[PDB]
RNA sequence: UAGUCGGGUGAUUAGCCAGACUCUAACUUAUUGAACGUAUU
């Protein structure tokens, strides 16, 4: 009843407190109000409240990421189980062990959320009847279970997406609620006011395809807030979005002259920013309107070169770095610093098309770009594992034949070790 | 008739009209939607009244066999004792049933009759059809071969309890070895052990077991699966276990009482949360009755007497 | 009937109410196939109606005598 | 039979090829570790690998009717990034699988990992200096002997 | 260091103070029904 939620909402609880906001407002004249102006301005406070710590990074107060990943009957897995960490977790392994099945599922469940933020009911990615039910289950059905900690007020967020195989009478059903209610209260307290909404980005193997500026009629309008989870969870982050983007702030920009002064030259200035900080070749990038086709340059090692000249790796880095600044730029309009909003991000083979050089710098930059970002990262390279502290790593046993319960960190201290200690251990 | 002509001798009712009554009986259940602490709704189906003394009679004259590790739905067992099987211990090992009242069919309850370890009633052939017609609700109108245990019926916690007597058993004589404690709230498995790494071999047994014995029917919440120490919160089915080994009901709660307490010293606390403080403060001196006099030494033995009970 | 959307974003969807057109269009196939009626011819010609001949004429045979093929891209403008 | 042992013993996981009837359509399943999964199951490490050594092994045998073992035929073939999604441990012998199944073909390839290198002589190695601007006119090789030696020194030098 | 436990203060679900713990590891839930506590009785 009303008294339990008013309880509940008082001790912190968002969803009590959200439950409270709605009905009282469907009082449009009754009790309530249109912010309740105790329910709502908790609601937005609990997600928009923060502060700047000693380092100058905003905090949010209620942080958002996964806790806790099941994989029941999931490709290779029996029965699986991950304690992915707050802000970094790296999967290892040999080849054909299911660090990209891992990665492919959490996608499946975040495709959720970003659909009910996109829309009211919206369904999300489901699981594949016909490959991701294991060949050899008796079962005949396969789970994938997800729990989610969005602060103290909302501790846990059970998501489970099913499927049964095909040709089977029974039929398994997802639970898929608790995602929908949180996605539900982002939306709903994003229309009576703007608030800072999550980034959920996918990076597979999909990525790293040829990139001609063949994107003239793209259909879909890239100022648009909510042109950010377009795509989002593909595998290939759209980078011709980015460039249209780009190309349109930086018209918006050269042809204007609450203080007078334009938001889109501060969001161009702090995709440039990330570009050039995170990018380690990349040191400056612009648009050119004369030769009159819009084109993207970019000074690689002091060199003006355009952005199909780039090669692959560093044109892939590029586009991964490109779209998440974008999308988090687009998605955190009230952040001082845009890139500091939370979210979690799927990166596959964050070593790909990368020297050693490059593969020795690739975390720490990413990170400090993105502090907020739960960042969930595939791996094959010693050199990765040297900048990257042993908590954060989970481990394949080397004769695993996916009857393992629960993936393990290493036993010895990765951060700071030499490669070939790395490799052997 | 055995059930039938048992069943009128206590109900002080014709033999006719309680077999009549027991043709649509599965169908004469109220359905209605309670709502869940959080958000949501929960799916309540509840039996009219005359069924609902059918099925009272009929659990009053047969009594199935219980296992000693069941704490819900006994007398004299409750909250209190499966939060104190484990309150001395360190690990613990929670864990939760998939749809547990609705995972019951009549093929179950038949099923678990013929095998059980304990003493069982004797069923005649002619009432095993009127049994299920008592016990089980039919949910779908259009099918009637689709029987399941609702929640919210009073025959239904004494079948549940006796459907797992022997799941109960295999899983208590198997856990006892190994020094682990087991008990049920009718859907939350807790095991707990000062032993350490043993707990993480338990939820394959139980696995293997529900396997062997309900098939398909009955399996475990992979989701609800918890491991927890001293490191971390502690709770067994509402009450919270503390780093001294003891019962409480943790700190926020606690500390919830303790600001109701405080707006009644001042009048500010209206007749309803009078009411719900009132019966807070009864459910705190059950489970931790230390907590009754700490407030009685902070807001003092009076105002707790002019709150609770005085006559 | 109501074809309804709403922007991305909105804290309420906005549904199509297509059910009674749904139903009167059941109405029409399941009539249908139980005994042969006559069926309604939903058109649209558009601008596009003005477009070259092609002369040799893709041989798909056995889909034009089919009666169903009269609702064939039958709202797409030529 | 050419081509399944060309697949099967340049692919370290893949053991066996072979093409089944399921519900009528054809299609080609393989063995990794023991397993049975399908072609549209294998992971980006192990499928990419495979396509290439079968296209490979395909090119071949089609190109090479006269001779007893097509596979040792003539030809130019380039590899860009031949560690291309494979573990390290699948690149220590990712060089002498290719060369063993395809003795006579000149391969040219790039690479970005030492331990491809490892297994690889010192005078087949062309070097970009880290220091170069492209006015340099010679690829030279490196001056220590790869070959067989440790990780960390390949890397260093 | 986190995180957890919770004795005290606190117009009190917040803030603070003292103390303690750490199996890779809580996420506080559900009625009118069942049992438990409490009150009428
Ligand atoms: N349905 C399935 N049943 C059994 N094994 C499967 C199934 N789907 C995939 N696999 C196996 O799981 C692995 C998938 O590889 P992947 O998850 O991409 O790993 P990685 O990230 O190490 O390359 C392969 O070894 C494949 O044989």
């Amino acid at each position: 009843m009303t008294k339990q939620y008013e309880r509940k909402a008082k001790g912190g609880n968002l969803l009590s407190a959200f439950e409270l906001y709605q009905r009282n407002s469907d009082k449009a004249p009754g009790l309530g109000e249109m912010l309740v102006g105790e329910w709502f301005e908790m609601c937005r406070d609990y997600i928009q409240d923060g502060h700047v710590d000693e380092s100058g990074i905003f905090r949010p107060d209620n942080a958002f990421y996964l806790r806790r990943l099941t994989l029941k009957d999931f490709r290779r897995f029996s029965l699986l189980e991950i304690k992915l960490e707050e802000d970094l977790t790296v999967i290892i392994g040999n080849n054909g062990k299911g660090k990209t099945s891992i990665l492919y599922a959490i996608a499946k469940t975040l495709s959720w959320f970003v659909a009910n933020i996109l829309k009211e009911g919206g369904s999300g990615q489901r699981l594949s009847e016909m490959t991701d039910i294991k060949n050899d289950a008796e079962d005949r059905y396969s789970d994938v279970s997800s729990t989610f900690f969005f602060g103290k007020g909302l501790k846990s967020v059970p998501i489970r997406l099913s499927r049964s195989a095909l040709g089977t009478a029974e039929r398994r059903d997802s639970e898929v609620k608790p995602a929908k209610d949180l996605a539900d209260i982002w939306r709903v307290i994003n229309e009576v006011n703007t608030i800072n909404l999550p980034t959920f980005a996918l990076y597979n193997v999909e990525r790293s395809q040829p990139f001609n500026r063949n994107i003239k009629d793209n259909t879909g309008r890239r100022e648009e807030r909510f042109d950010a989870y377009s795509q989002t969870l593909g595998g290939a982050g759209r980078f011709d979005h980015f460039v249209e983007w780009y190309i349109y702030l930086h018209k918006r920009t050269v042809s204007d002259i609450s203080s007078r002064v334009l938001t889109e030259s501060v969001q161009k200035s702090i995709v440039e920013k990330a570009i050039c900080s995170v990018v380690p070749s990349i040191s400056n990038i612009w648009v050119e309107m004369i030769t009159g086709s819009d084109l993207v340059k970019v000074t690689n090692d002091g060199h003006d070169v355009t952005i199909d000249q780039l090669s692959d790796g560093q044109r892939v880095f590029l586009s991964l770095v490109a779209d998440l600044a974008r999308r988090m730029v687009m998605l955190n309009p009230l952040l001082e610093n845009p890139l500091e909003g939370r979210g979690i991000v799927l990166i596959d083979q964050i070593e790909l098309h990368l020297h050693p050089k490059w593969q020795q710098e690739v975390i720490l930059n990413l990170r400090s770009a993105f502090p907020n970002i739960q960042f969930i990262i595939t791996t094959h390279s010693p050199i990765v594992l040297s900048t990257i502290e042993k908590r954060c790593i989970r481990e394949f046993e080397p004769n695993d034949d996916g009857d393992q319960s629960f993936l393990d960190s290493p036993d010895m201290q990765t951060k700071g070790s030499e490669n070939a200690q790395i490799l052997e251990q | 008739m055995s059930v039938i002509r048992g069943l009128a001798a206590v109900l002080r009712q014709s033999d006719s009209d309680i077999s009549a009554f027991l043709v649509t009986a599965p169908r004469k259940y109220k359905v209605y939607k309670i709502p869940k602490r959080t958000t949501g709704f929960r799916v309540i189906a509840q039996p009219a009244k005359g069924l609902k003394d059918i099925q009272r009679a009929f659990v009053q004259l047969y009594s199935l066999p219980v296992h000693d590790a069941s704490m819900a739905y006994m007398k004299g067992k409750g909250i209190r004792d499966n939060a104190a099987a484990h309150a001395g211990n360190q690990y613990l090992l929670k864990a939760d049933l998939e749809d547990f009242f609705n995972s019951i069919t009549p093929a179950i309850f038949w099923r678990c009759i013929e095998m059980s370890s304990a003493q069982t009633p004797q069923f005649e052939p002619q009432d095993k059809l009127f049994i299920e017609k008592i016990l089980f609700w039919q949910p779908i109108k259009r099918r009637k071969t689709k029987l399941i245990l609702s929640v919210g019926a009073p025959s239904s916690p004494v079948i549940s309890n006796f459907c797992m007597y022997e799941f109960d058993n295999r899983i208590h004589a198997a856990c006892k070895k190994v020094e682990i404690t087991y008990t049920r709230y009718a859907d939350d498995l807790t095991f707990s052990s000062n032993i350490p790494d043993v707990l993480k071999a338990v939820p394959s047994t139980l696995e293997v077991l529900l396997k062997d014995l309900f098939g398909s029917a009955l399996r475990l919440n992979h989701s609800k699966t918890v491991f927890s120490s001293k490191a971390h919160n502690r709770h067994v089915t509402g009450i919270t276990i503390n780093n001294e080994e003891t019962l409480s009901l943790g700190r926020d709660r606690k500390r919830f009482i303790k600001h109701l307490i405080n707006q009644y010293k001042y009048g500010l606390l209206d007749n309803e949360d009078k009411a719900y403080l009132i019966g807070l403060l009864a459910f705190a001196s059950h489970i931790e009755p230390s907590f009754i006099t700490r407030m009685n030494e902070k807001y003092s033995l009076e105002l707790m007497e002019r709150l609770r009970g005085q006559r």
